[PDB]
This record gives structure tokens, C-alpha cells and sequence, in this order.
């Protein structure tokens, strides 16, 4: 099928269910594209898949999409070169893709189960922007008879924090909203910091919504732990050194341009909660190599 | 007349020639290696790269002329014969980790040789193995490292280098040939003054460059953007052993917020552990410290004075907290991840 | 017969664990635990691996809940479980353990015997590395009583000369015995109270200490007062060294707290003869202390020296991730 069908299917899948990330939609679109092929040679199919991934990347500019596409491409073909009939190989790869899609969807519950035991009783928690996995973690924590208070940030320019505040108020939890310029003023009362992630880099740092770097520095100045929640399919191969090493195709969405993302160094992070387990920033270098088979 | 702190380390001069005490038609030691050891005290020293190549060439030549004993095999005879050879070579000048790894590999190869083959077949196989080792472990690794490091250079940069090293010069020349524009700063230190090799090579290549001495390092760091360094060995805990003065540059660069990159191959990985830039070093000839003032040369006849010692170190150790990136033939990794990856 | 004796031994072990303890080293604890596990293996009925794994897991949960502070027992239990898993995976060639074989028991017993033999020869390997870290005319400071550090210093004292400073821990002064034993060997020693640790740091060259447990991320569970010592050493950039064997490594993270410390009677601090004043005053007597991993430089083990970041990898080759929680 052509690119117009690809884009239409992608947008329809995104719009049908709001509780879904871009990566899952991209993976489902790629699987549907795989099921609608007619070729006879493997590398022609490889070229078609690469072109499809490249076209899909141009619509939405997020880090997770490209990494998910690459992981899907190199995970689908562990053993598909044995027989001489195209049909058997195609069936085997379709089965492998279905298995991969099945295995993708169990990460959030594992993350919540591993992370909910780090919250004390009667504690104040700071957070930035909106993230669904953090909400799941908090739901699991409140299901275990614990009490805490939450501070959130308005997170300009789209006021994303108020949405998370409204979602939190539905679970009768004390939640308050502060300004974007009062983070350092309010760090005094906090006890721990939990944020989401948009991509994990080779040296252990992260890429996230603009405004995380200053919060991390302020928390480091007063010796507060910094926790990160992420997923396996968000691992990318990149080794930035400063703020200007980030590729420009991720900074500006499709100074005065207001870049949307920023990078945080591994020396300001305490622990990482992934579906692979609990890893210090030093083990990410090995785990990324092992993952990229 | 060594310092009490460095009493254990031996001190040697460059005028105590050891060749006077054996016959001109040498029989105790193979003549080619005698020539090599004589040359060790004059030059042929560059980051344990030329030294290892020369040692391997001499070993190949020695292996070429061998006779199988009537009541013995090659495996024990050659191993027992080689010990006085590099013992005398060590007596000439202390070795380096790369040579230790090379001789360990050669001994491992020698032991595994079976007795079924003929002498000529074994000799040819050993020569082929040595050629494969040198071809795989040095040249292709350098090409891969240059290819990897080409991606970290951008237009309008200012890169700082220290000392003389073939790898850095190769990387810079390849990057310039590829069509990128930048400029370089060279820092030198007494008494060897080895930065002039790099300065001349860069000038001949056609790259703008500046030159200065180590104590003024804090003067020019506001302009620099990157720091690029070589290495001599890689310790187990992740520290870096290099020429004296590297740690100062690392510390001042950290104080000025400048990233630091280190280039090395994977066959220099050592198994030693050190916690300070001291203890395990090598001393040199103190008379090189005499300044050629022209008139009233101070420190002349320094042995006449009662309490006066001259110190001359060769090496220092940099902790892993001052390094941000390491580039090897296997890719780019953080410093603290060196032992877990390379140990296998 | 066998069942009654096994039950009696298990009950005696649990009772000894519950009622404080005794003057027993860690090596004795590990040897006793391994002997008990071997005895359980030899004299119980089981057909497939599942029954044995469930029985071992239940016993391990019981003896771990007996005394939370002790950690070597859980490590030995997990190691035995991993050995059994390896043997079953080798013989067999989601998973099922219902398949039966007749060679598992001999292989498991032989592996346990090899592990005991390896465990026997551990102190000498740590002591053999002493000469590479201590030089002439140096000052070294230590805290508390530790057999490993004692052997480490005694081995190096045979060839070189140095001076040692010992700081007592004073809820129960134990540095006195260490100082006496060091002095008997012919080494210069000095005894000094906890209050003057910071004022003395300017004249020290190295710090060598023991430990009780090593956590996954490189953190330390030491005796009380080690945190201030580590902070003072960091203030002067003085190196710090920990001497500890391999059976003190546990696959846990510092997230439970609470029972992390161990509290004892306040009789040690304030005597009972203080009268009515002991009616509105709260007395707290902790024992153990937590140390973050940024304050540790090197680890000296029975295989070599490693950076704190390497410890994680070691864990991956010691315990299966399934058996992390009993």
C-alpha cells in the first residue's frame, strides 16, 4: 500500500485511542504494511520497510519513533533465511512481529511494581510535566494504603501540568500547582523527584521536556534523589556532550524558536527504573549494547 | 643520589655503555637484538608503537635462524633460550605494557605448537601468525578509530593537543583532508620538547596552528572547545597512564568546563591497579635538567653541594573522574565502563 | 530418625539466631549454613526439581525471617538455588522441572563440596596483596575490630615499617582489643576517641576498613560512625579501601529502611540508676549505618581490585534474577 494509506492508518490509530504512545502506533502501522506486501526477494522487502520507516518519521518528530522502527527491523529477522519459499519466511516474520507486539505491552505494570516500594509514608513528591507511567506508579502506590502530597509545574507553553493535576484530583490526593520560575523556591520542602523520559542515551543521560536541566541542578545543590522512569524501546544510540550536540531535527518542532527538549547528564541522576530492572547509569552502556542485537 | 621518596626506583645514565664488556663477534646475544638494544638508548621511542614493531621484527629475524636440538623440541628450547635476551633488553631500558602483552602472546603461540610438523613448517606458521597479529592489532584499529572520531569534529572548532603521538596527527590530517576547517593549539614542556614534531607535521599539512608552553595553559583555555589526548596504558580501575603533565591539563580543563577525549587501542589494557600518581614510575638522567643559560650556567657540578637532589619523572596517572569519553576500535564508551566491556 | 534430627537442628539454628548470637565469625556462619543445606539435600524425599526448589525456598524464607540483620544465610541459599538450576539445565540439555534423572544428587553434592573447598582458602588471597599498597613511613587509620584488616596489616608488617591509628567505637569499646593485638605484633599504635577524628585527618595517608554487607549499587552497611569518617576522608581527598570477601554481596537495593538499622536497649547509653529522669526522656541506640557509593575508591577481594561500578556485573554472574526475592 502507498504512503497515503500509511499516514491515514497512523492518524486513525492515534485518534481512536488516546491512551497510547506514538511508538505503538508506528509499530502497528509497520506490521500492517508487512501484512500487505507481494514481493518475492527479501532485500526488496527490506528496502520497502526502510522507505516506510523514513516516511513515517517525517510526520512526527519524536525520539522514540526511530528507535522503535530500528528495533522492530532488526528483531524481526533472527532466523528467516532457511527455506527457499517466500511464504514460510513471511509467515515466520509475521509471527515474530506479533510476539514482539505482545511483549511490548507489559512494561508499565512491571515498572509500577518495581517502583512503588520507594515511596515513604507521609512524603512530598515533586514532578514535571505530564506522563502516564508516573500516573500509573502513583495509582499503584495509593492502592497500597499510603499517604503523600504532590507538587506539579504548569509546564509552559502548553500548560500540560494542569491536565495531570486534574487527573490526580480524581483520586483524592493532595495536589498543588506552582509556577515555572518557583522551582528553586519550592525545592526546600520536597523529598524526592520523579520525572518521565523521552529517550535514553549511551552515556546514561536523558532527553526530556524543556526545563528538566535546571530542576536537576537545583535538586543536586540540596542533595535530593533524582529518579527516572523509562521503557526499553526508548533506547537510542547517541553520545552528546553539551546542549548544542542534540540533533536539530529534535530541538525545533515541525531561543525565540523555543526548543522543546533538553539533555541531562548522567552525573545528576541517582537511579533508573526500566522494564529490564533497576540500573545505575553505569550499566546502561552495557545494556544498550546487549539490547541492539 | 636518589630522593628518599623514590629510593626504590632505579636511576640510570646515558653514558654507562654496556657494550664494552662482551666480544665484538657477539655469541651470547644475537647481533640484531644487540643493535636494537644499543639503539634503545638513542631513540626509536614513540608511544610504545615503534618499539613494539622493532621488537617483533627482531624476534622474527631470530626465529628465522634456529636449529632443532637432537634430544629436544622447539616448545621448551625456544622458551628457555629467549629469557636472557629480553632480560638484557630490560637491562638496557625498562619495557612497556604493550611489549609485555606481545611477548605473552608470542609465548602462548609457541607453547601451543605441536611436534607433528616440521621445523620449516613451524617457522613459516610462526612468521604468518606474527604478521597477522601486527596487521590486525595496529593498522586496522587505527583506521577504525580515525573513522569513529571523524564524527566529533565540526567547522569552527579549536582543538588542543599535548606532546607527540602518531594517532592524533593521523586523525587530524585525515579530518582536514576530508574537507573540514579548524585550527590547533600545541602545548610543550621541558626538557624533551617533543611538541615540535607535531608542530612541523601540522604546518607541512597546511593547518593553522599556535604554539606555547605548559605553565601558560590557563591563559588560553577560554578559547578552546575540545581537548584530545593519547595514552600509554589503561589500568583495570579505569585510570589513564600518560606522560607527566597530562593530569594538570585535565584538572584545569575541568575547572574551565571543557570536555576531554582520550584515544587508545584495545591491546594496551593492563591488569594493574593504582590509586595515586606516584610509586610506580621511572626515573631519568638528571643532567638533562641543566639549563643552557649561555652565561653562568647554574646547577653546574651539582654533586659538589651537600644536600641537593634533582628529580625527573616520566609518567603520571589520571583518575577516571576527569575523562568524559574513550574511543577504541570497538566504539565510544564512558571511562568508568572500560573494565566491564573490555574484560570479556 | 533423620527427620527428627533435622528438625532439631533447624530449630536449634533458628533459636540461636533469634536470641542474639555469639562470638562467631562470618566464615563459621557460612560453613554452618552450607552444612545444614547439604544435610537437608541428603535426607529428604523429592522426585523432580520443583519439590526441592519449593522446599529450599520455604526453609530459606523461614530462616531469613528469623533475623533480618544477618545476610550471609540468604546469599548461601540463593547460591545453592543457582547451582541446582545450572545442574538441571545441564542435564536436561517458561520451563518445566518435572523431568526425572538419576545423576542430579551426586553432581549437586560435588558442586557443594567444591564450593566449600574454595571458601576455605580465602583469607590468604586477600592478605597476599598487602605489599602493593603499604610503603615505609606511612600513617594508616582504621575503626572497629575486623579480622581481615588485622591479617592484612600483619602480613605487610613483616618487611616494612609504618604507624597505625585506631579509633574506638564507643557504644561498646572494641578498638581496644584491636590496638592490643596490633601492639603485640610489634607495630606502633595509638588509641583515640571518636570526637577527634576530624582534627587528626591532616596527618593520615590511607584509610582501610571492613564492612558487614555490600549492596547492589556499591553502597555500604557499616558499623556506626563510618559515615563521618568517610566524609572527613573525602574532605581531604584521601583514598579509602574496603577489605571484604565475596559472600558479603547481596542483591538488594536501599529502599526498605526501617529494619535497616538495628536498635538495642538504651541501657548502654544511660544507666538505669538515673531515677525519675528516666520518665520523660527518649534514648536511641542504633548500631549500623548507611554509606553512599560516592565515598569509596577501591574494593579488595579474593580475586583482585575492582572499581565500585564493576560490582553490578559480578552480581549478574552470581545469582539468577528469578531468585532475587525468596
Amino acid at each position: 500500500m502507498d504512503d497515503k494509506e500509511l499516514i491515514e492508518y497512523f492518524k486513525s490509530q492515534m485518534k481512536e485511542d488516546p491512551d497510547m504512545a506514538s511508538a505503538v502506533a508506528a509499530i502497528r502501522t509497520l506490521l500492517e504494511f508487512l501484512k500487505r506486501d507481494k514481493g518475492e526477494t527479501i532485500q526488496g522487502l527490506r528496502a520497502n520497510l526502510t522507505s516506510a520507516i523514513e516516511t513515517l518519521c517525517g510526520v512526527d518528530s519524536s525520539v522514540a519513533v526511530s528507535s522503535g522502527g530500528e528495533l522492530f527491523l532488526r528483531f524481526i529477522s533472527l532466523a528467516s533465511l532457511e527455506y527457499s519459499d517466500y511464504s514460510k519466511c513471511k509467515k515466520i516474520m509475521i509471527e515474530r512481529g506479533e510476539l514482539f507486539l505482545r511483549r511490548i505491552s507489559l512494561s508499565r505494570n512491571k515498572i509500577a511494581d518495581l517502583c512503588h516500594t520507594f515511596i515513604k509514608d507521609g512524603a512530598t513528591i515533586l514532578t514535571h510535566a505530564y506522563s502516564r507511567v508516573v500516573l500509573r506508579v502513583l495509582e499503584a502506590a495509593v492502592a497500597a494504603k499510603k499517604r503523600f502530597s504532590v507538587y506539579v509545574t504548569e509546564s509552559q507553553p502548553d500548560l500540560s501540568g494542569k491536565k495531570m493535576a486534574k487527573a490526580l484530583c480524581h483520586l483524592n490526593v493532595p495536589v498543588t500547582v506552582v509556577l515555572d520560575a518557583a522551582v528553586g523556591y519550592i525545592m526546600e520542602k520536597a523529598d524526592l523527584v520523579i520525572v518521565g523520559a523521552e529517550g535514553v542515551v549511551e552515556n546514561g543521560g536523558i532527553i526530556n521536556k524543556i526545563g528538566t536541566n535546571q530542576m536537576a541542578v537545583c535538586a543536586k545543590a540540596q542533595n535530593k534523589p533524582f529518579y527516572v522512569v523509562a521503557e526499553s524501546f526508548k533506547f537510542v544510540r547517541l553520545f552528546p556532550l553539551n546542549q548544542q550536540d542534540v540533533p536539530d531535527k529534535f530541538k525545533y518542532k515541525a531561543k525565540e524558536e523555543h526548543p522543546w527538549v533538553d539533555y541531562t547528564a548522567p552525573s545528576l541522576i541517582t537511579l533508573l527504573f526500566t522494564d529490564l530492572g533497576v540500573l545505575t547509569p553505569s550499566a546502561v552502556s552495557d545494556e544498550l549494547i546487549k539490547l541492539y542485537l | 643520589s636518589k630522593v628518599s621518596l623514590f629510593s626504590h626506583l632505579p636511576q640510570y645514565s646515558r653514558q654507562n655503555s654496556l657494550t664494552q664488556f662482551m666480544s665484538i663477534p657477539s655469541s651470547v646475544i644475537h647481533p640484531a637484538m644487540v643493535r636494537l638494544g644499543l639503539q634503545y638508548s638513542q631513540g626509536l621511542v614513540s608511544g610504545s608503537n615503534a618499539r613494539c614493531i622493532a621488537l617483533l621484527r627482531a624476534l622474527q629475524q631470530v626465529i628465522q635462524d634456529y636449529t632443532t636440538p637432537p634430544n629436544e623440541e622447539l616448545s621448551r628450547d625456544l622458551v628457555n633460550k629467549l629469557k636472557p635476551y629480553m632480560s638484557f633488553l630490560t637491562q638496557c631500558r625498562p619495557l612497556s605494557a604493550s611489549m609485555h602483552n606481545a611477548i605473552k602472546f608470542l609465548n602462548k603461540e609457541i607453547t601451543s605448537v605441536g611436534s607433528s610438523k616440521r621445523e620449516e613448517e613451524a617457522k613459516s606458521e610462526l612468521r604468518a601468525a606474527i604478521d597477522r597479529y601486527v596487521q590486525e592489532k595496529i593498522v586496522l584499529a587505527a583506521q577504525a578509530i580515525s573513522r569513529f572520531a571523524y564524527q566529533k569534529i565540526s567547522n569552527g572548532d579549536v582543538i588542543l593537543v599535548y606532546g607527540c603521538s602518531s594517532l592524533v596527527s593521523r586523525i587530524l590530517q585525515e579530518a582536514w583532508t576530508e574537507g573540514r576547517r579548524f585550527r590547533v593549539v600545541v602545548v610543550d614542556s621541558r626538557p624533551w620538547l617533543e611538541g615540535r614534531h607535531t608542530l612541523r607535521s601540522l604546518v607541512h599539512a597546511g593547518v593553522p596552528a599556535s604554539y606555547l608552553l605548559i605553565p601558560a595553559a590557563s591563559y588560553v583555555l577560554p578559547e578552546v572547545s575540545k581537548v584530545l589526548l593519547g595514552a600509554h596504558a589503561l589500568l583495570a580501575n579505569g585510570s589513564v597512564m600518560s606522560r607527566v603533565g597530562t593530569a594538570q591539563l585535565a584538572l584545569v580543563a575541568r575547572a574551565h568546563n571543557v570536555p576531554v577525549l582520550v584515544c587508545c587501542e584495545t591491546y594496551k589494557f593492563c591488569e594493574r591497579v593504582q590509586t595515586d600518581a606516584f610509586v610506580s614510575n621511572e626515573l631519568d638522567d638528571p643532567d638533562d635538567l641543566q639549563c643552557k643559560r649561555g652565561e653562568h650556567v647554574a646547577l653546574a657540578n651539582w654533586q659538589n653541594h651537600a644536600s641537593l637532589r634533582l628529580l625527573n619523572l616520566v609518567y603520571d596517572v589520571t583518575p577516571p573522574e576527569l575523562v568524559d569519553l574513550v574511543i577504541t576500535e570497538l566504539g565510544m564508551i564512558p571511562c568508568s565502563s572500560v573494565p566491564v566491556v573490555l574484560r570479556v | 530418625a533423620k527427620g527428627s534430627e533435622l528438625s532439631e537442628r533447624i530449630e536449634s539454628f533458628v533459636e540461636t539466631l533469634k536470641r542474639g548470637g555469639g562470638p562467631r565469625s562470618s566464615e563459621e556462619m557460612a560453613r554452618e549454613t552450607l552444612g545444614l543445606l547439604r544435610q537437608i539435600i541428603t535426607d529428604h524425599r523429592w522426585s523432580n526439581a520443583g519439590e526441592l526448589m519449593e522446599l529450599i525456598r520455604r526453609e530459606g524464607r523461614r530462616m531469613t525471617a528469623a533475623q533480618p540483620s544477618e545476610t550471609t544465610v540468604g546469599n548461601m541459599v540463593r547460591r545453592v538455588l543457582k547451582i541446582i538450576r545450572e545442574e538441571y539445565g545441564r542435564l536436561h540439555g517458561n520451563e518445566d522441572f518435572s523431568f526425572h534423572y538419576a545423576q542430579l544428587q551426586s553432581n549437586i553434592i560435588e558442586a557443594i563440596n567444591e564450593l566449600l573447598v574454595e571458601l576455605e582458602g580465602t583469607m590468604e588471597n586477600i592478605a597476599a596483596q598487602a605489599l602493593e599498597h603499604i610503603h615505609s613511613n606511612e600513617v594508616i587509620m582504621t575503626i572497629g575490630f575486623s579480622r581481615t584488616v588485622e591479617a592484612f596489616l600483619k602480613e605487610a608488617a613483616r618487611k616494612r615499617k609504618f604507624h597505625v591509628i585506631v579509633a574506638e567505637c564507643a557504644p561498646f569499646c572494641q578498638g581496644h582489643e584491636m590496638a592490643v593485638n596490633l601492639s603485640k605484633a610489634g607495630i606502633e599504635t595509638t588509641v583515640m576517641t571518636d570526637a577527634a577524628i576530624f582534627a587528626v585527618m591532616s596527618r593520615v595517608n590511607k584509610v582501610i576498613i571492613g564492612t558487614k554487607t555490600i549492596l547492589a549499587n556499591g553502597a555500604l552497611r557499616a558499623v556506626t560512625g563510618t559515615h563521618t569518617l568517610a566524609l572527613a576522608a573525602k574532605h581531604h581527598s584521601t583514598p579509602l579501601i574496603v577489605c571484604a570477601p565475596m559472600f558479603k554481596l547481596s542483591p538488594q537495593f536501599p529502599n526498605e529502611e526501617d529494619s535497616f538499622h538495628k536498635f538495642v536497649a538504651p541501657e548502654e547509653v544511660l544507666p538505669f540508676t538515673e531515677g525519675d529522669i528516666l520518665e520523660k526522656v527518649s534514648v536511641h541506640c542504633p548500631v549500623f549505618d548507611y554509606v553512599p557509593p560516592e565515598l569509596i575508591t577501591l574494593f579488595i577481594s579474593n580475586i583482585g581490585g575492582n572499581a565500585p561500578s564493576y560490582i553490578y556485573r559480578l552480581m549478574s554472574e552470581l545469582y539468577h534474577p528469578d531468585d532475587h526475592v525468596l
